[PDB]
C-alpha cells in the first residue's frame, strides 16, 4: 500500500483518486490519501470550490517514485511533485499516518472496477500521449487539446492521442476505396494494430485512458478519440475473436461507471446506435448492449 | 458549403467547377419471374457531369455488364460513380481539373470524398437545388447514345449547342433547367413543344432544335405553362 501525502489543504477543493471523491475545506487539516493499490496506474484530480472551471489532476504509479501534492499560491493550483530523499519521505508519511490525517483509499475487497477501467493502461504510454519528460506523473486538464484537434494549438500541453481519420490515405488503400471505407479491418489490422500500436493491449490501453480523461476532466477531445476507438473496430468485419470479448468487457465497465447524469454529454449516439444496431459487431457486445439499454434506453 | 438560392451567380463565375449527377447510373426494369417472383433486369446507364459555365457534358456510358456478379448495387452505383468521376479529373490537365465538384443527391458526398482524397484542393459540395437532371434520359440523342452502347464509353456533348453565341451561361443554364424541368413533369407535352413545327429541325451536332431568339421565348413560355399546368392537373388548381 502506498501513500501520497499533502503539504497542505490552503483552498477547498473537491479531491478525486480513481473512480473516489471527497471534500476539502478550505484551510482544512487534511495530509494525503493512503492505502493506495500498488499495481495500477491512478489518478488524482481536482477541481476548486470557488472555480469548478478547469478539473485538472495527475496520472501517476506509485511504483516509479515517491509523489507528493502541495498547492501553489502563484499558479493557484495543487501539484505533484516527487520527492527524491526517500527517508525524508517516510519519516513525512509516517508522522500524517500517526496523526490520523490522511484519508484512506476506500476500495471495497469485491470490487474490481478500478482494475477493470485500467487494465491496459501503462504509464509509460500516458508519458507518450502526455508529453513532459521531466516529471513520472502527468497532468491533465478539461481544457488541454488533443494533436488532431490542432490540425482541424500549443503543442507541448496537447494530448498526442494516436489520429484516426476514417477519410485518411492513411485508412483508404487507392483501389479499394468503397471496400476500405464500409469495412475497415484493413485499417483496424494492418495500419494501427500491427503497424501503430504493435499489439491490441496498447490499442485498448489508449481506448481507457481516453475514456478515462473524458469522464475525470469532461476532456471532449478524449471522448472523441474513446467513441473513434469503438467506431473502428466496430466497423470492421474481421477482428479478432479475443479483442472482440475484451471489448465487450471494456465497454461494459466504462458504461456501468460512467455517471447517469452526464451521459448526455459524454456519449455520442451515432457512434453507439451504428456500434450496437448497425455495424459488423452489433451482434458481439452482448454485455454492453444490455447494460446500454437498461441505463440509457434514450440515447437509443 | 451547400449550393442554393444564395449564391447560384457563383455557377457562372471563372473558377471551374461540375455538377455530378448519378440519378442515371443504375436503371432497372422491374418484372414478374416465371414463378411469380419479381426480379430487376438492369439497362444501360450514364454518368452525368456537367460545366455549367460552359456547357461541356462529359456522359459516361455505365455498360450492364458493371453489374455482373455484384451485390447491392445501388451503393455499389454511387462508388462506381465516383470512381469514374475521379478517373475523369485526373486524364484532364491541371489547368482544365475543377476547383469544386457539386454532387445533386447528398449520398454521393462520402463516395467522391472518398475517391478524391489525392485532390485535397478540390472541393465537395452538395446542393439545396431540385436540378432536374434526371430528365437527361428524355433528350434523344444522350438516350440513343447509352441504349445502343456495347460496352463503356464516354461521349462528350455540348448540352449548349451554340447558344453561348448569342446568350450568357446565366441565362442558357436557365433554359437547360427549364426544359429539362418540363420534360421531367410531362414527357410526352414538353416534346410536343420542341418538335410540332417541322420547319424547326435539329443540326446534326446538335441535341436541341435551331430557334430563332424569337421562338426561343415563344417556347421558354410554352414550358412555364406546362409545368404551371401539370402543377395544376396534379394538385388541382
Ligand atoms: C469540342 N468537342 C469535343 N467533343 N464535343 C465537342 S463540342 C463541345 C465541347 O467543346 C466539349 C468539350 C469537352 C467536353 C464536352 C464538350
Amino acid at each position: 500500500m502506498n501513500t501520497v501525502p499533502f503539504t497542505s489543504a490552503p483552498i477547498e477543493v473537491t479531491i478525486g483518486i480513481d473512480q473516489y471523491s471527497f471534500n476539502v475545506k478550505e484551510n482544512q487539516p487534511f495530509h494525503g490519501i493512503k492505502d493506495i493499490p500498488i499495481g495500477h496506474v491512478h489518478v488524482i484530480h481536482f477541481q476548486h470550490a470557488d472555480n469548478s472551471s478547469m478539473r485538472y489532476g495527475y496520472w501517476f504509479d506509485c511504483r516509479m517514485g515517491n509523489f507528493y501534492i502541495q498547492y501553489d499560491p502563484k499558479d493557484g493550483l495543487y501539484k505533484m511533485m516527487e520527492e527524491r530523499d526517500g527517508a525524508k519521505f517516510e519519516n513525512i508519511v509516517h508522522n500524517f499516518k500517526e496523526r490520523q490525517m490522511m484519508v484512506s483509499y476506500p476500495k471495497i475487497d469485491e470490487d474490481d472496477t478500478w482494475y477493470n477501467l485500467t487494465e491496459f493502461v501503462q504509464m509509460d504510454k500516458i508519458r507518450k500521449i502526455v508529453r513532459k519528460d521531466e516529471n513520472q506523473f502527468s497532468y491533465v486538464d478539461s481544457s488541454m487539446t488533443t494533436v488532431q484537434e490542432n490540425e482541424l494549438s500549443d503543442p507541448a500541453h496537447s494530448l498526442n492521442y494516436t489520429v484516426i481519420n476514417f477519410k485518411s490515405r492513411e485508412a483508404i488503400r487507392p483501389g479499394h476505396e468503397m471496400e476500405d471505407f464500409l469495412d475497415k479491418s484493413y485499417y483496424l489490422n494492418t495500419v494501427m494494430l500491427q503497424g501503430i500500436f504493435k499489439n491490441s493491449s496498447n490499442y485498448f490501453g489508449e481506448l481507457q485512458f481516453a475514456f478515462l480523461n473524458a469522464m475525470f476532466f469532461g476532456n471532449y477531445g478524449s471522448s472523441l478519440q474513446w467513441h473513434a476507438m469503438i467506431e473502428l473496430i466496430c466497423s470492421s468485419a474481421t477482428v479478432p475473436k479475443h479483442m472482440l470479448d475484451k471489448l465487450d468487457e471494456i465497454l461494459y465497465y466504462q458504461i456501468k461507471t460512467l455517471p447517469e447524469q452526464y451521459s448526455d454529454i459524454l456519449l455520442n449516439e451515432r457512434v453507439w446506435n451504428i456500434c450496437l444496431y448497425s455495424s459488423f459487431q452489433k451482434n458481439s457486445l452482448h454485455n454492453t448492449e444490455k447494460i446500454m439499454e437498461n441505463k440509457y434506453p434514450e440515447l437509443l | 458549403g451547400a449550393m442554393n438560392s444564395s449564391n447560384y451567380a457563383e455557377l457562372f463565375n471563372n473558377d471551374i467547377k461540375l455538377f455530378v449527377d448519378d440519378t442515371n447510373v443504375y436503371r432497372v426494369t422491374v418484372h414478374k419471374t416465371f414463378e411469380g417472383n419479381v426480379a430487376t433486369k438492369a439497362i444501360n446507364g450514364c454518368i452525368f457531369t456537367l460545366n455549367p459555365k460552359t456547357g461541356h457534358l462529359f456522359l459516361k456510358i455505365i455498360h450492364t455488364s458493371v453489374w455482373a456478379g455484384q451485390k447491392r448495387l445501388s451503393q455499389l452505383a454511387k462508388w462506381k460513380t465516383a470512381e469514374e468521376v475521379s478517373a475523369l479529373v485526373r486524364s484532364l490537365p491541371k489547368e482544365e481539373q475543377p476547383k469544386q465538384i457539386i454532387v445533386t443527391r447528398k449520398a454521393m458526398l462520402d463516395p467522391l470524398e472518398v475517391h478524391m482524397l489525392d485532390f485535397p484542393n478540390i472541393a465537395i459540395r452538395p446542393t439545396e437545388l431540385r436540378l432536374p437532371f434526371s430528365a437527361a434520359m428524355s433528350i434523344d440523342k444522350l438516350s440513343d447514345v447509352v441504349m445502343k452502347a456495347t460496352e463503356p464509353q464516354m461521349v462528350l456533348f455540348n448540352i449548349y449547342d451554340d447558344w453561348l453565341d448569342r446568350i450568357s451561361s446565366y441565362t442558357a443554364f436557365s433554359r437547360l433547367t427549364l426544359l429539362l424541368r418540363a420534360l421531367k413533369t410531362n414527357e410526352e407535352s414538353a416534346k410536343m413543344i420542341l418538335l410540332s413545327d417541322p420547319t424547326i429541325t435539329i443540326k446534326s451536332y446538335h441535341l436541341w432544335p435551331s430557334f430563332t431568339d424569337e421562338q426561343w421565348i415563344t417556347i421558354e413560355s410554352q414550358m412555364r405553362d406546362l409545368i404551371l399546368t401539370e402543377y395544376g392537373r396534379k394538385y388541382n388548381v
